[PDB]
């Protein structure tokens, strides 16, 4: 018999880009103890600015276009299962995760939050109106924001390096004081990435958590506690690791795209 | 309290212990002797924090990979096996394959005297067993393990048996080795990694039904039809094997934009004789295709009799594309003369 | 030197900061000062230790758990496939489906005004615009999303097109309904789930080959 | 058309219980930072007696029934690649991949070590003479034994509790002083289970293998740091774990016992 005949047609699948990515960078910090878990794509108006120090008609709530959303009948659930109020809305970011992950649990902690956020925004090469970001937030006595460099820093170490490095400039985030924005050293590339902000948890925030915390009647949790988020672009970086040109590639279903990233792991 | 003299004045004392104690020598056989007399218990709780020295970094890819692999055998349809890495020296005969090059020197059974070379012989064997107790219609598994020649070795082995896959009520199934290949190929179309088959002599694996493996490019391991003759020293029927080496080699992905210009269509079929093995003529007909062939499939062949008696058939299905822009015929009807040409004119 | 007034003898001082600066409020505002001057970069690298609250044990179970299946699935053979969470409130029509809950108040464009109620749809239009593109023979995919209907859902679907499997050359494949039902009772074979279908009258699927996945 | 009929016979494959098992605790070490890493099974009596404090003619040696072997051609590789001497012989356990590695790296690190092992024995209902353990090592200046009490107490955790708890007793190792053998508390068969070994990792050991350094060329890396490992049975845990009666069962290829645990996970 001929062997070098082709087989019967069998189904080869795989996996997205951003699945992948998404779980490389998991792994990374699963390492460091952090834990995955995810919030709702439909958030509060409360969850999503109020609960985060950030105003009403202020400049803040002016830094991301919201999309606004109306309907009945639509039930949103709070960390407890509760019904909560507010603006219905599409999730800006996924900061609000880190609230609801307060308010349901106890420090100390790690965790870490993937998940698709939506921007008021027009379509580009670099530009989307939906894409995902990965939170992440460490809770507990003690916690400064030399573990923040650390953290950071052992995330450069694992995506490039050891021949890497980590750029830590002040900006300014009304749920962190002190602020920072974090670009991180590509060996290879030669050039600084802008990676995303972090920073030092806003106390109002800390405050916000236990207020509403008593509310459901818990007892308070955060009070003399430190601790230090994060939050960064996964496109950004999944296009500059598996050498992608255009981020509307990504919701762009097209297979001889998608394909392409088979056996990537 | 324990018998021990101690002289100095701190922080670094002489401590000489009793004659009848002779496990202690160290300074550290000291340390124990506090902590067991203290309590075990009485030690607190704790977790050390620090940066890794750097040339620790990578260390995990080994054997990651390993698993991912072993994971997605498991997704697409295998089960796992573990067997003793022991080996009947006799099976060397049994199973037509050169001796052990490591023997024990006290073995639990002559039938396990030495060290398994290859990882199928194992696998058929359970193949055979599990027919005795229980009597599975079809068969497919894999087990990963080391094997021993000049070198330790890490190998895979998947064996295929019974009546194949399809509809249970319906007539019909497909199975057999082009089935076994169908699966080896899905896989690794899902590691990203180039694999065909060339026609090989085995020993073990029944000729005109054997076959060398080639994983990106290279030659690792084997796939076949077990050869007839074991099938029967053994009261097996027919079986379907492949064994091979790893770590699999890896090609690291080149992203490449795909072109929004409509591609080139095309008909063709190629006529040489049966024996020719359908990989050459692939290979040909690819090689002269040009730098725009997009694809290359084969949707039909058959011997037939509108044909020389010694000669075959084949469906071939082409298509072609310009990133940039528009493929024009003037370029595509003539790169396909490019490939005709060469292609019988050899 | 940023112009504030510092009283006290320590170890808790007494600083007004100067008018024109609206941002100092609160005692950390004042530490993101004295950091930013003294120099992000002067901050030394550190690593925490510690053993996490017990109510943060099992956390992952639920993230994990949909990676293991989105994971299977992909060995199993489907391509993954990303869609927009977005829905044309007109498609509530063409596909027979029920009308979407959610609406935006700022559409992106009245092709996407609403929330997907169904995974799928979006699937079936990705398979057209594919065939227009480039023209595969045959599909298999899936993908996994959020769907919105009175609760936010995470949704499953999957869909299969083309000749089916087989020999190429060969005549014969083996495809439809049939197949996709071989792939899905395989799948749980892998969970280690029971699954069974049982006919069902559906909208938007051709009945006598509708049915509810049990 | 009938749906509910059968559709196309397709394999669905399964995972071998000890490769779950083994994936289980990996994860779970992997969690504290520990990285996954296998030697060989063909060993040489250096690594496996020699290197580890274990002498030729003593009581020690004689806790361990070996394999020994015979053949000539094989060509056994060390740390470094470069070809070693020593009676050959099947790993009676995984502690010599602590000194290749040691050899091999620079500290501070942590590592694990899964893999199957040989020792001569008559096989049983709970004894094998091939099964696998999984070796643990953590080197660097600071170690102490609190940490190694930690480690072991958090793995207790991750596998049942947090109403679990741990057992520390005093026991006898040439690698290691100080020694202990430690039990798991589970909560739900309510009983004590001795699960492994662990200590303090010998100075002698540090010694070695600064030794093999040397004389390979490289630079000592041992001296003042500390360490501690562990090793512990995967085999019986993982009958505790997914309820499994026979350890023979494991290298019985039957079927109908693998497939048990297809969808494990
Ligand atoms: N998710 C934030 C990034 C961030 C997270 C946490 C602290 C600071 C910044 C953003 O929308 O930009
Ligand atoms: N592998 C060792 C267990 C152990 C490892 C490390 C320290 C102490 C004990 C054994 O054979 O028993
Ligand atoms: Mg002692
Ligand atoms: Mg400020």
């Amino acid at each position: 018999v001929d062997v070098s005949l082709p087989g019967a047609s069998l189904f080869s699948g795989g996996l997205h880009p951003i699945t992948l990515m998404e779980r490389e960078l998991v792994e990374i910090f699963r390492a460091l103890g952090y834990q995955a878990v995810e919030g709702p794509e439909v958030e509060s108006e409360f969850f999503n600015f109020d609960a985060l120090n950030i105003p009403e008609h202020h400049p803040a709530r002016d830094m991301w276009d919201t999309f606004w959303l109306t309907g009945e009948g639509f039930r949103l659930e709070g960390p407890l299962g509760e019904e909560v109020e507010g603006r219905l809305l599409l999730r800006t970011h996924t900061s609000p995760m880190q609230v609801r992950y307060m308010v349901a649990h106890t420090p100390p902690f790690r965790i870490v939050v993937p998940g698709r956020v939506f921007r008021f925004e027009q379509t580009d090469a670099t530009h989307e109106a939906v894409f995902h970001q990965l939170e992440g937030l460490v809770v507990g006595e003690g916690i400064a924001m030399a573990h923040l460099k650390g953290a950071i820093y052992e995330l450069a170490q694992a995506l490039f390096g050891p021949d890497s490095k980590v750029r830590f400039q002040p900006v300014y985030f009304p749920f962190v004081e002190p602020g920072a924005q974090f670009a991180v050293w590509w060996p290879e590339g030669g050039k600084w990435l802008e990676l995303g902000g972090a920073g030092m948890v806003h106390p109002k925030v800390f405050q916000a958590v236990d207020a509403y915390r008593e509310r459901l009647g818990l007892p308070p949790a955060y009070r003399g506690v430190t601790g230090f988020a994060f939050g960064l672009g996964v496109e950004r970086l999944a296009m500059l690791r598996y050498g992608i040109p255009d981020i509307r590639y990504f919701f762009g279903g097209r297979l001889k795209f998608l394909e392409q990233f088979k056996g990537v792991l | 309290r324990l018998g021990c003299r101690v002289e100095g004045e701190g922080p670094t004392y002489r401590v000489t212990p009793p004659s009848h104690r002779l496990d202690l020598r160290l300074e550290e056989d000291l340390v124990e002797e506090v902590a067991r007399i203290q309590g075990y218990e009485t030690i607190p709780l704790a977790l050390p924090a620090f940066f890794p020295a750097p040339d620790n970094r990578g260390v995990e890819a080994p054997y990651r990979k390993e698993q991912r692999l072993r994971e997605v055998l498991s997704g697409l349809g295998f089960q796992e096996v573990y067997t003793y890495s022991f080996m009947d020296p006799e099976d060397a005969r049994r199973f037509r394959l050169d001796p052990p090059r490591l023997l024990l020197l006290n073995p639990l059974a002559p039938e396990k005297a030495a060290l398994r070379t290859h990882l199928f012989p194992g696998l058929v064997r359970v193949l055979k067993e599990n027919l005795d107790l229980d009597r599975p219609e079809r068969a497919l598994l894999f087990e990963v393990g080391r094997v021993f020649r000049e070198r330790e070795e890490t190998h895979l082995a998947g064996l295929l048996f019974g009546e194949g896959v399809g509809l249970p009520w319906a007539k019909e199934r497909l199975s057999g080795y082009f089935l076994l290949k169908g699966y080896l190929e899905a896989l690794f179309a899902r590691l990203g990694l180039a694999f065909r088959v060339e026609a090989q002599a085995f020993p073990f694996l029944h000729p005109g039904v054997s076959g060398r493996v080639l994983v990106e490019g290279e030659e690792v391991g084997f796939l076949g039809a077990l050869h007839p003759e074991i099938a029967q020293e053994l009261e097996l029927p027919p079986v379907h094997l492949f064994e091979l080496r790893l770590p699999l080699p890896d090609k690291p992905l080149a992203f490449q934009d795909p072109s929004r210009h409509p591609a080139a269509f095309r008909d063709l079929a190629v006529v040489v004789p049966a024996p020719t093995p359908y990989g050459e003529v692939e290979a040909l007909v690819r090689e002269a295709a040009g730098p725009y062939l997009e694809s290359l499939a084969l949707f039909d062949l058959y011997q037939g009799p509108p044909l020389p008696e010694g000669h075959k058939s084949l469906a071939f299905h082409l298509r072609f594309r310009h990133p940039k822009r528009t493929l024009r015929d003037e370029e595509v009807e003539e790169a396909v003369s490019r490939v005709a040409e060469a292609l019988r004119a050899r």
